[PDB]
């Protein structure tokens, strides 16, 4: 159960947290083993996994109208921000092996900071798709969101921005 | 005594089927990696099966016992010129044994 | 072991010296552990839990004061200790501050108002 | 009614999640019960009633960039304060498996 | 048998929890002395009695140094 | 009993030799989840419909999948459809109620097909071209190093806490590299003369490195040198011996 969610949150939904692109990780299943209001706790928790699942597909399709080496730096940067989301999923299941008494809320508070990262990088992934940007001006539109106002997405965009600069420093090293 | 014994090693083997600190039982290796004991049992079972499938008309001369070093000393002795423990003027040991016996012969 | 030899093992833990050397202190220890030995007052672990919280507030450290709560829960989850009150009282008394008074702060009931 | 039924809803109405027999029909007024132990419950539920305001305000103002860097820093300060409350509520869950 | 080691495991856990408690309040005692103290507290003892003893016995070893 | 007892103990024998698994449990939902959901399904009145799967343990799956992933074929798990391994829907683990399992085992089956087809291709060269032979040799030279790391992990299984998310994450830089040769082989199966069938492949390889001009670039480079080797041999010979020889025409120049 507290391994099943750790895959429903990862990439493998299940029949209790069934996947839809019009509702991510739907739980509507009546539980004699859970309280009626536990479903809402699960509802708040499932948004965090929904974002990660969308991100992984977006990275998965590369390598539509978006093409270039710019998406071969952006998606690589999108992996690196999800890397502490892989380590911090590893840690919970390591804890659950000995102590099974740890409730949903432990996952809730421990992964509260990536429910701040995820909605503010979701707008970055949608922004490049609604209007097609695949030129050298991807850096400006990440560079104006790098100002931020929320500190997790303030430091996440630095990681991706350095990688974009690193790809720009090969064109401008052959050329020069 | 109990607190003296308490400083002992605790298991690092957990499961997602047995939850709540299982002690461990092991990972159960197969019959290509669990031998040096199940090897001997497997040979014994195979020999008994062959003797059943023939009718007792087969008669293994116990191609195991003696072990290795005694066998190695015996085949060292047949090359000197003096006779071995099966010839005088695992069951695949017979094939290896004939080839090194006829040398000293 | 028995307690009488166990107090000697304590006298050999804290002092490095042999027990045939230091026997005046072992004699002073045996008077005070004896005749005031067993619990005679009411045990309550919750007040001691809140006083471990008050000690950690006296350091102004609120994170370990919330870590103590899950440790205090785990002590009851296993349940293999006879006196949970004693060891927390003991460890609270033996605290050391790296870097008040108790005549306004109310303690446990003595069972001197209650029949033994 | 058993008290263990009440305690379960109580531990959720702090977050802003209505329990099974604790609901809030008029959103302004605090959580209303759907003999002394019955009287205590409203004073206990006030904290979650405040938590709703605080959570809902920082929900909206964090996503606004026409409100500036300052204001988003207020949101950050609020999110960090909100994080510790759930660490407390975790401990309150775990003590089930009295509890008054 | 096996359950007689499973309870040994169930106390082996608790001896770590009291160790974490003991270190975050920082006694000047270590695990081995602490084993004597938990052995004492199993039979039933007053911490108001025992702690005073510890405060005296620590003032006997830096009086011979 | 007396030999079956020893067999049952130290060797497993429980889904792949008929012996219904009585594996002990601690129940209580976090590892009882399939049973919890089945009881819930029955109590809601399905109506009836007993689902029959034969109940493998957890670690056995992971070990079997390792042997599948390394490059050897024909295991008991994973129903094949033509030579394409798919998820087996006749087994079940104590929790996850066979749905999350159906997803993740499908992921590893997707990797298993890519390795199955490549190893079968390499086998069918031993039962010349002078370029296919170097090509399979480069593929093989990758595969031996890849297989070694899988095998040492499988050795270290017997020597702790094992679940899916460790061995999946640990093999990320291997299943990433596996995806590339799928693309390289997709144009190697798209085919008259051997010189164009070599040159069209080789120029794709020569351009794919400059596309990413890491771990990928070393993979492409290590394949590149072992396939440009025969042409360097022939041009070296063309200079120094003053003659030209190929094994049935490795060039477009008719001298």
């Amino acid at each position: 159960m507290i391994h099943e969610l750790l895959l429903a949150l990862s990439g493998y939904p299940g029949s209790i947290f069934t996947w839809n692109k019009r509702s991510g990780l739907q739980v509507s299943q009546d539980f004699p083993f859970l309280h009626p209001s536990e479903t809402s706790v699960l509802n708040r928790l499932c948004r965090l996994g929904t974002d990660y699942i969308r991100f992984t597909e977006f990275i998965e399709q590369y390598t539509g109208g978006l093409h270039g080496i710019y998406l071969r730096a952006f998606c690589t940067g999108l992996d690196s921000v999800l890397q502490p989301y892989r380590q911090a999923l590893l840690d919970l299941e390591q804890e659950f092996l000995g102590d099974p008494h740890l409730s949903i809320s432990h996952v809730n508070y421990f992964l509260d900071q990536f429910q701040l990262l995820f909605p503010s990088v979701m707008v970055v992934v949608e922004q490049i798709k609604s209007q097609k940007i695949h030129g050298c001006q991807i850096l400006e539109t990440v560079y104006k969101h790098s100002c931020g106002g929320l500190p997790p997405v303030r430091s996440a965009l630095e990681k991706i921005l350095a990688v974009c600069h690193g790809v720009m420093y090969k064109q401008l090293s052959a050329w020069m | 005594l109990w607190e003296a014994a308490l400083t002992y090693e605790a298991s690092k083997r957990r499961c997602w089927e047995r939850v709540g600190c299982p002690p461990g039982h092991r990972e159960e290796p197969y019959l290509t990696e669990a031998g040096r004991d199940a090897f001997d049992k497997f040979c014994r079972l195979h020999q008994g099966e062959l003797q059943l499938l023939a009718g007792g008309v087969l008669q293994a001369p116990q191609p195991v016992l003696v072990k290795e070093c005694e066998l190695v000393k015996d085949v060292l002795n047949v090359l000197i010129g003096v006779v071995s423990a099966t010839f005088s003027l695992p069951e695949s040991i017979s094939s290896l044994l004939s080839e090194v016996a006829e040398y000293g012969t | 072991k028995s307690p009488n030899v166990l107090l000697q093992n304590l006298c050999c833990r804290i002092l490095g010296r042999s027990e045939a050397d230091v026997a005046q202190q072992f004699q002073y220890a045996v008077r005070v552990i004896g005749s005031n030995f067993a619990p005679t007052v009411e045990r309550d672990e919750f007040l001691v839990a809140e006083k471990i919280k008050k000690e950690l507030i006296r350091q102004r450290r609120e994170a370990d004061a919330a870590l103590f709560s899950e440790l205090h829960r785990k002590l009851h989850s296993q349940g293999v200790l006879k006196n949970k009150w004693s060891i927390l009282y003991l460890l609270l008394s033996l605290s050391e501050d790296p870097r008040s008074y108790a005549t306004l702060f109310a303690q446990a009931l003595p069972r001197d108002a209650h029949s033994t | 009614i058993t008290e263990a039924a009440l305690v379960r809803d109580i531990l959720y109405v702090f977050q802003g999640i209505d329990g099974k027999n604790i609901k809030m029909n008029n959103t302004e007024n605090c959580y209303k019960v759907e003999r002394s132990l019955r009287d205590t419950a409203v004073r206990l539920s006030e904290l979650g009633w405040l938590h709703n305001k605080i959570r809902r305000y920082t929900d909206q103002r964090s996503l606004d960039r026409s409100f500036g860097l300052v204001g988003q820093s207020f949101c950050a300060a609020l999110h960090q304060e909100l994080r510790e409350y759930y660490r407390l509520l975790s401990v309150l869950h775990s003590q089930l498996q009295s509890l008054t | 048998a096996a359950a007689a080691a499973a309870n040994l495991n169930a106390v082996r856990e608790t001896m770590d929890v009291l160790l974490e408690i003991s270190r975050i309040l920082n006694t000047g005692l270590d695990m081995e002395t602490l084993s004597i103290c938990v052995r004492l507290c199993e039979q039933g003892i007053n911490p108001e009695a025992l702690s005073s003893v510890i405060k005296e016995l620590r003032k006997a070893t830096e009086a011979l140094k | 009993p007396d030999d079956r007892s020893w067999l049952e103990h130290h060797v497993v024998h429980q889904y792949w030799t008929a012996r219904p698994s009585q594996f002990p449990h601690s129940l209580h939902l976090h590892s009882n989840l399939a049973a919890v959901w089945d009881q819930h399904l029955y109590s809601s009145d399905p109506l009836y419909v007993p689902d029959d799967r034969v109940l493998v343990t957890e670690t056995q799956v992971i070990r079997e999948t390792l042997w599948l992933l390394s490059g050897v074929k024909k295991l008991f798990i994973f129903q094949l459809i033509d030579g394409k391994v798919t998820v087996r829907n006749n087994i079940i683990v104590t929790h996850l109620t066979h749905s999350c399992l159906r997803s993740v085992l499908e992921q590893i089956a997707a990797y298993g097909q890519v390795v199955f087809r490549l190893q079968e291709f390499i086998d069918e060269v031993m039962g010349p071209f002078r370029t296919y032979q170097a090509f399979m040799w480069a593929l093989y030279k990758y595969f031996i190093s890849f297989k070694e790391e899988l095998a040492e992990i499988e050795k270290c299984i017997i020597n702790t806490t094992i679940t899916l998310a460790i061995v999946v994450d640990k093999l990320a830089p291997r299943l990433s590299q596996l995806k590339v040769l799928h693309k390289v082989f997709s144009t190697g199966v798209a085919e008259t003369r051997n010189v164009v069938r070599a040159s069209h492949l080789l120029n794709t390889l020569y351009k794919a490195i400059l596309e990413y001009d890491e771990q990928t670039v070393s993979l492409l480079f290590s394949l590149w040198v072992e396939t440009v080797r025969p042409y360097l041999q022939t041009v070296d010979e063309w200079i120094v011996h003053g003659h030209l020889w190929d094994g049935a025409r490795e060039f477009i120049i008719q001298r």
